[PDB]
């Protein structure tokens, strides 16, 4: 895709410095290659590395990246629609995954707190129940919203131990 | 007999207590008019590793 | 005792069975209290109705184009389509203005059916169970026959259409052609137009 | 007292001879828990039956090729044979079918009485059956389990032939790895001259 | 046997297995979808 220049950053696809970066790396690869005869396995490995570099640079060109004066891609994280894949979408993926991990943990700690000996189950994890809670934590945002609305997400002030101050 | 019966959960009100604002089972209450008659047992240990100590009648709530 | 999604085991306790569509299906226990359960019954109603409309409106331009009787665009580039009465954003703001009223009234009903027409003060709504208002909302209005059967029919058709709409959304996200075009391609070569040739050309 | 997997060694204490093909063979004590033991008896029975079917369908095409009824490839070469559908969709439908059937099997293991009535036609396999892994009414289309005296030794025969076919399939895999032909070829090659061709005979150390 | 399974269910062994599997999946994703600076669109 063709992205508009933003914050004084030209698109990497049409950036001469991006082409120079690609060129330089590829030439370095060639130099590394030259000492190896083509039949030997390092020669093929280096040619595959060159291919990988070319397709990486091409993919970065097409992915609507903005490059700077240095010639390397720069991320726009202000929320711009043209660069949402830089931070927003992977940000949403992280927020979903991290909240899943945390909610699986919270659910297991609350469930194990009802056991006869909670601290032993804290180190010897009940794998079937654990996995059940882990897969139930797929709908973490919903269940967290329910806990927030019902007031059971947060313990009241009086129950929590505090310093004498 | 004065104070909480045995077996009930009492909320600690002593500010300096490790289990302040926490709940503990009453083991026994001394009726000989001692200053801290209420023996409260705690699931969780303090920094000294003990799970119980003594409280007055006004340092507990049930 | 109701017909159950998993015949061998027993239905969950919080799923009574009288609900129009209760087949005991709740592995990840989101049901819990009845209060958010009602919030879900209504959510499922709305998702089923909106996705039935969604599938029908994403197929109908495709059916009409492929038959060749109305050269309409594909549903995915329908928003991209140009020629609407006004700018995408202009009609969007008008659209959300029109929907704010209707949906907040439904929310008021969700909160309290009794609470919720001043435009025609004579025109009211007959009192009905939440999520099934009737009256003016069903001009056909032949509910004298079976009711719970028909409600269960609506719910299961809605559930199917939502699965279908998610499926096609993924299908365009992985093929980039209309859902009926995907369908007819699978008819043409069933063993070589299936999911294995999906590539995620574009989100 | 009973015959065991190793004469002079006491059978495993968790094994009491109350299972088909029970010879006290469990040096790793992998079935000390009765709940685990139930699951594992089911695993043996399922693997046994699958290995027997595996041997039958890996031997029969090559035998028919040798006889001359029809021309078919080896068990390995059948993977790359071009069918009506590629390996993708074929396996897809196969796995859908096995999710259906194996969920029914799984819940039979959990609940023996469950999964004894047809979910689509109401046919009753066995009214209130408990023997898990042996759904006679469901699959006994010849009535070869109507007598417990007959049924127990038939169970023993099944387990023995099953274990034999598990070992046979492992041998089939190792033979194709080490030689490159189908099992039945390897068999006839060994038959022709057991002093020249065979493992340690072809100098394939 | 069962006790050994319980031993496996201990915090260190389970952490090692879980992070071994996780590293495996992440490595496989970086092999089949390599060099991903941003989510494409
Ligand atoms: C390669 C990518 C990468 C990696 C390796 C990490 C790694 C980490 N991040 Mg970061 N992060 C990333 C990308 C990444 N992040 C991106 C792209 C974003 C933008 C969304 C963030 C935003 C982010 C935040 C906001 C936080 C982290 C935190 C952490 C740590 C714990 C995360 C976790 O899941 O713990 C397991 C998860 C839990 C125990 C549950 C705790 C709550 C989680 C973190 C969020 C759920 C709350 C909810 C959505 C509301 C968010 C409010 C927020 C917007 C302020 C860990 C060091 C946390 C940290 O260390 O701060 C002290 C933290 O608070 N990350
Ligand atoms: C049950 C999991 C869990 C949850 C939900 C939280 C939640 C929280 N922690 Mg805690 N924390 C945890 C575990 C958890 N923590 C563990 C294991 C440690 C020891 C490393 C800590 C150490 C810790 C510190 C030092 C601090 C927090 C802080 C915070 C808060 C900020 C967001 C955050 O997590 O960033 C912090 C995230 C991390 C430090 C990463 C560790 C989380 C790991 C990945 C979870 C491991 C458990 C996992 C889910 C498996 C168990 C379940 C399984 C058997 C099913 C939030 C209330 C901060 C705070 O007070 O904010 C107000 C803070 O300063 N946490
Ligand atoms: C988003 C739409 C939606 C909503 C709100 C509901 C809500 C409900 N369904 Mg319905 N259902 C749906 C979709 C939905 N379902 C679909 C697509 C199917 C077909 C596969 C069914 C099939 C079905 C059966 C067979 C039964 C229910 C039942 C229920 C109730 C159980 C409580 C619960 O856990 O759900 C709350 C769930 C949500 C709020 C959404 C969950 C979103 C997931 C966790 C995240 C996305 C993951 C997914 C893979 C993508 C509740 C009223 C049971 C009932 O009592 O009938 C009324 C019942 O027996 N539903
Ligand atoms: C739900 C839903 C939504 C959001 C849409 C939205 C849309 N439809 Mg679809 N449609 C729906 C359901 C839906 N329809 C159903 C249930 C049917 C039957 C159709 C049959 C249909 C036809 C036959 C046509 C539309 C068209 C359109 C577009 C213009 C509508 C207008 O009044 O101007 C718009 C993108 C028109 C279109 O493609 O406009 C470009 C058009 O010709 N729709
Ligand atoms: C498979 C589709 C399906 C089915 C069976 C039903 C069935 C029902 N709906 Mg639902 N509905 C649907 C789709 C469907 N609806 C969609 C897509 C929408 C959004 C436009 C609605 C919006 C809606 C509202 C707003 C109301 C109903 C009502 C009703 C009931 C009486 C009217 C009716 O359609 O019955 C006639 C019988 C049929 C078999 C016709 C099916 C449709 C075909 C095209 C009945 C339970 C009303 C109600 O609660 O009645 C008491 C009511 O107030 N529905
Ligand atoms: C009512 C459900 C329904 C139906 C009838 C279809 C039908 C079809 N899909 Mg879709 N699909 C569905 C749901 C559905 N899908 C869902 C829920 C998903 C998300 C997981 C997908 C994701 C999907 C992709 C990514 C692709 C298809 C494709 C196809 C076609 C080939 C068949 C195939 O490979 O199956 C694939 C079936 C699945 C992946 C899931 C099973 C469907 C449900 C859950 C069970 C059956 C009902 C066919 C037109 C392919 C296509 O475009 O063909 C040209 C294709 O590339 N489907
Ligand atoms: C484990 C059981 C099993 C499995 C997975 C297979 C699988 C297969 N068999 Mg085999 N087969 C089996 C048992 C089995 N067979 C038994 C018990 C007999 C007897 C045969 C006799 C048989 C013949 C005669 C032929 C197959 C063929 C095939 C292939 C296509 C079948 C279709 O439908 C497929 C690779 C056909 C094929 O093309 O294989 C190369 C074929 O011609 N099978
Ligand atoms: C059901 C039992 C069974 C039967 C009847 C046969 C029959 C035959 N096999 Mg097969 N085989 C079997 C099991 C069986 N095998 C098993 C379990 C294996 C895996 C070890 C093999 C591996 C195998 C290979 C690789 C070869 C044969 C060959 C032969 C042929 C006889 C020639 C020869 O020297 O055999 C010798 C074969 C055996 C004695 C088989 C039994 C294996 C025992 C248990 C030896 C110990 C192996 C052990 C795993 C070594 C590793 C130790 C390590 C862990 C430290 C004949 C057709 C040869 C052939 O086809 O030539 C034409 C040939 O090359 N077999
Ligand atoms: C919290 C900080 C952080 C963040 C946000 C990222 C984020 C990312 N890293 Mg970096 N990385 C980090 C810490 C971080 N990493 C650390 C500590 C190391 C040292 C072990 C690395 C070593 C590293 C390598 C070697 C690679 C990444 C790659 C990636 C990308 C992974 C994309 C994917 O999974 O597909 C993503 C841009 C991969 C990539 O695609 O680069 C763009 C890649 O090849 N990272
Ligand atoms: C299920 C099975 C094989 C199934 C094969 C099938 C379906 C084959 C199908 C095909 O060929 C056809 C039909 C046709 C081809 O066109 C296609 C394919 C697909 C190729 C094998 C199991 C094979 C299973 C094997 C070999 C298991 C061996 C286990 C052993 C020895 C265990 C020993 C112990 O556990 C005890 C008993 C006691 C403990 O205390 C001690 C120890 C030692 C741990």
């Amino acid at each position: 895709r063709d992205v508009q220049p933003y914050a004084g950053l030209t698109p990497c696809k049409t950036s001469k410095a991006f082409a120079k970066r690609e060129k330089t790396e590829l030439k370095a690869l060639e130099k590394r290659l030259k000492k190896y005869d083509p039949e030997s396995a390092p020669a093929l490995a280096l040619q595959a590395t060159m291919e990988k570099t070319k397709t990486r640079f091409a993919n970065y060109g097409e992915s609507g990246l903005l490059c700077g004066k240095d010639g390397l891609p720069h991320l726009i994280v202000d929320g711009n629609l043209e660069h949402l894949g830089e931070f927003a979408i992977p940000g949403l993926g992280f927020l979903y995954v991290a909240g899943w991990i945390g909610y699986a943990g919270r659910s297991y700690i609350q469930e194990n707190k009802t056991a006869s000996k909670p601290t032993e189950g804290e180190i010897i994890i009940d794998v079937p129940k654990a996995l059940g809670l882990m897969f139930q934590a797929g709908a973490w945002p919903l269940l967290a919203g329910l806990e927030l609305k019902n007031g059971t997400l947060t313990a009241p002030e009086s129950e929590i131990t505090v310093s004498p101050r | 007999q004065v104070g909480p019966p045995r077996g009930t959960m009492v909320k600690i009100l002593r500010p300096e207590s490790y289990w302040f604002n926490d709940y503990g089972k009453v083991i026994s209450v001394d009726q000989t008019g001692v200053r801290y008659p209420v023996v409260v047992r705690f699931e969780k240990v303090n920094y000294a590793g003990v799970s119980t100590n003594n409280y007055a009648l006004d340092e507990v709530e049930y | 005792t109701q017909p159950m999604w998993f015949p061998g085991m027993d239905a969950p306790q919080h799923l009574k069975g009288e609900l129009p569509g209760d087949y005991g299906f709740d592995p990840l226990n989101l049901g819990k209290e009845p209060k958010d359960l009602e919030w879900y019954v209504q959510a499922e109603l709305q998702h089923g109705r909106w996705a039935m409309l969604g599938v029908a409106g994403a197929a109908a331009p495709e059916i009409l184009t492929k038959m060749g009787i109305s050269d309409l665009p594909n549903w995915h580039d329908a928003p991209n389509y140009q020629g609407y009465f006004t700018d995408a954003t202009t009609l969007f703001w008008v659209q959300m203005l029109m929907m704010n009223w209707a949906e907040v009234r439904r929310w008021q009903d969700m909160r309290k059916p009794g609470s919720v027409d001043p435009a025609f003060s004579g025109n009211k709504l007959p009192s009905g169970i939440v999520g099934y208002p009737g009256g003016i909302f069903d001009p056909l209005g032949y509910a004298k026959g079976d009711l719970n059967k028909l409600k269960a029919k609506e719910i299961a058709n809605g559930r199917l259409a939502m699965v279908a709409f998610a499926g096609i959304m993924v299908q365009y996200d992985h093929t980039g052609v209309g859902p009926v075009a995907n369908l007819v391609a699978h008819m043409s070569d069933p063993a070589h137009n299936n999911v294995f040739q999906a590539k995620f050309i574009g989100f | 007292e009973r015959p065991v997997w190793y004469p002079g060694k006491a059978p495993a204490p968790h094994l009491d001879g109350s299972l088909p093909g029970d010879f006290g063979f469990d040096p790793l004590s992998l079935s000390a828990d009765p709940e685990m033991r139930k699951w594992m008896v089911q695993a043996e029975l399922q693997h046994a039956r699958w290995a027997m079917l595996g041997v039958a369908g890996a031997v029969a095409p090559e035998l028919l090729t040798k006889i001359g009824v029809a021309d078919l490839p080896n068990w390995v070469d059948a993977g790359t044979y071009q069918y009506w559908a590629p390996a993708g969709p074929l396996f897809f439908i196969q796995m859908a079918m096995f999710n259906w059937a194996e969920v029914r099997r799984w819940q039979d293991m959990k609940n023996p009485g469950s999964m004894n009535t047809d979910p689509l036609f109401g046919y009753n396999s066995n009214d209130t059956n408990t023997d898990v892994g042996y759904p006679g009414g469901l699959f006994d289309k010849l009535g070869y389990a109507k007598d417990p005296a007959k049924a127990k030794e038939l169970k023993l025969k099944e387990i023995k032939n099953g274990r034999l076919a598990m070992v046979a399939f492992l041998g089939i895999c190792a033979q194709y790895v080490q030689t490159g032909q189908g099992p039945v070829e390897n068999l006839f090659s060994h038959i022709a001259s057991p002093g020249s061709v065979g493992y340690f005979g072809s100098q394939g150390l | 046997m069962k006790n050994f399974q319980i031993y496996l269910s201990t915090a260190p062994v389970l952490a090692a297995v879980w992070f071994t599997v996780l590293a495996g999946i992440l490595i496989e994703l970086n092999r089949f979808f390599p060099d991903a600076l941003s989510f494409p669109l």
